[PDB]
């Protein structure tokens, strides 16, 4: 019932600088230290800082003391990590985070959805999405294949679900491949009985946030 | 600067077997004048935050399952999964809150192996370029190979009978938890020029799994 | 020993 509700997603050029917003809604926010944590794809997660929500003092890592702002609105309940002269390693997702509150009371953690943040002079394109119809040559076994071909966007991620959530079993989403136009694509599939093509609905829902994009694209025969 | 040093940086363990993940601090964070090991194991699913499963070492998360238990003092720590299950299967840190900066280890992958010692062949779709592609002046045709074990396989493509090179790209799957299997998508992009000059179109797929291979074709 | 201000959220209290 406690919420970390973080800024979206964003591409900012090296050198740049990016501020990450984090709503926190659900307790006395004077009360607690908001943390701010990255993690960089497949790495291990750096914590950066913490800014406590009412007093308003932060600590810093010396490793971006020099570069990191942490601030805070205590009417707007929310903290703002502020990262400045972007560099490669940079492209990350950052975290604000509850991490580890061990109150004489309770103990518990909670962390922000999380804000990736890719560092990049390419720009951001969000996807054409086209539907892998299913067929005969997508059939097995009274099975049918089908999917969504998520092509040609920048950054990483998007998402895709299937009939807004309904649809999970048997789905997969591969990892995004990297085309030599420095764009990214991916495809998402799923397998469904052959017999109630007729009778059932596929939709792909995909969503690119960089780029704020929403396709909703329905799969059929 | 604790330094926190996990081991190993990634196990494969079965279903219903134990799960054993150390972490070893660079200092003591055992605090002897309250008797706590400033330490927290956090567990980790992909595109997820991290969730808290222990802190002081051992002192349980209520929600975590009594198959996770913590043990360990001082600099030596043991995450134990007795019993996993596929809702298991994710990436395991350590964590110290004893001295700033706040530190983790470098994470431990739990993947999944199958306990039965067999191999599954790939299930191969064939997906032509859809219309709405054909219109923008591209065709994707898509080859699927799904739940197959073990993850290495090749997929070749045919046009015309003719192996390509240098036009086509692949992506596998992360282990999936209930069944352990992968599943793999190999894009032949052509121009839609390109893509009207020929008609068979198919991917061959190899695999420990298959006999000899299967090949998927169309003719467009 | 410990820095009580690693983490705020944290009271050594047993």
């Amino acid at each position: 019932q406690v919420h970390l509700v973080q800024s979206g997603a964003e591409v900012k050029k090296p050198g740049a600088s990016v501020k990450v917003s984090c709503k926190a809604s659900g307790y006395t926010f004077t009360s607690y230290a908001i943390h701010w944590v990255r993690q960089a794809p497949g790495q291990r997660l750096e914590w950066m800082g913490w800014i406590k929500g009412g007093n308003g003092n932060t600590r810093y890592s010396q490793k971006f003391q020099d570069r990191v702002t942490i601030t805070r609105d205590t009417s707007a309940s929310t903290a703002y990590m502020e990262l400045s002269s972007l560099r490669s390693e940079d492209t990350a997702v950052y975290y604000c985070a509850l991490l580890t509150v061990i109150t004489p009371d309770d103990a518990f953690d909670i962390w922000g959805q999380g804000t990736m943040v890719t560092v990049s002079s390419a720009s951001t394109k969000g996807p054409s999405v086209f539907p892998l119809a299913p067929s005969s040559k997508s059939t097995s076994g009274g099975t049918a294949a089908l999917g969504c071909l998520v092509k040609d966007y920048f950054p990483e991620p998007v998402t895709v679900s299937w009939n807004s959530g309904a649809l999970t079993s048997g789905v997969h989403t591969f990892p995004a491949v990297l085309q030599s136009s420095g764009l990214y694509s991916l495809s998402s599939v799923v397998t469904v009985p052959s017999s109630s093509l007729g009778t059932q609905t596929y939709i792909c829902n995909v969503n690119h946030k960089p780029s704020n994009t929403k396709v909703d694209k329905k799969v059929e025969p | 600067d604790i330094v926190m040093t996990q081991s190993p940086d990634s196990l494969a363990v079965s279903l219903g077997e134990r799960a054993t993940i150390n972490c070893k601090s660079s200092q003591n964070i055992l605090y002897s004048s309250n008797n706590k090991n400033y330490l927290a194991w956090y567990q980790q699913k992909p595109g997820q935050p991290p969730k808290l499963l222990f802190y002081w070492a051992s002192t349980r998360e209520s929600g975590v399952p009594d198959r996770f238990s913590g043990s360990g003092s001082g600099t030596d720590f043991t995450l134990t999964i007795s019993s996993l299950q596929a809702e298991d299967v994710a990436v395991y840190y350590c964590h110290q809150y004893y001295s700033s900066p706040l530190t983790f280890g470098g994470g431990t992958k739990v993947e999944i192996k199958r306990a039965d010692r067999t191999v599954a062949a790939p299930s191969v779709f064939i997906f032509p370029p859809s219309d709405e592609q054909l219109k923008s002046g591209t065709a994707s045709v898509v080859c699927l190979l799904n739940n197959f074990y073990p993850r290495e396989a090749k997929v070749q493509w045919k046009v015309d009978n003719a192996l390509q090179s240098g036009n086509s790209q692949e992506s596998v799957t992360e282990q999936d938890s209930k069944d352990s299997t992968y599943s793999l998508s190999s894009t032949l992009t052509l121009s839609k020029a390109d893509y009207e000059k020929h008609k068979v179109y198919a991917c061959e797929v190899t695999h420990q799994g298959l006999s000899s291979p299967v090949t998927k074709s169309f003719n467009r | 020993n410990p820095d009580p201000n690693a983490n705020p959220n944290v009271d050594p209290n047993a």
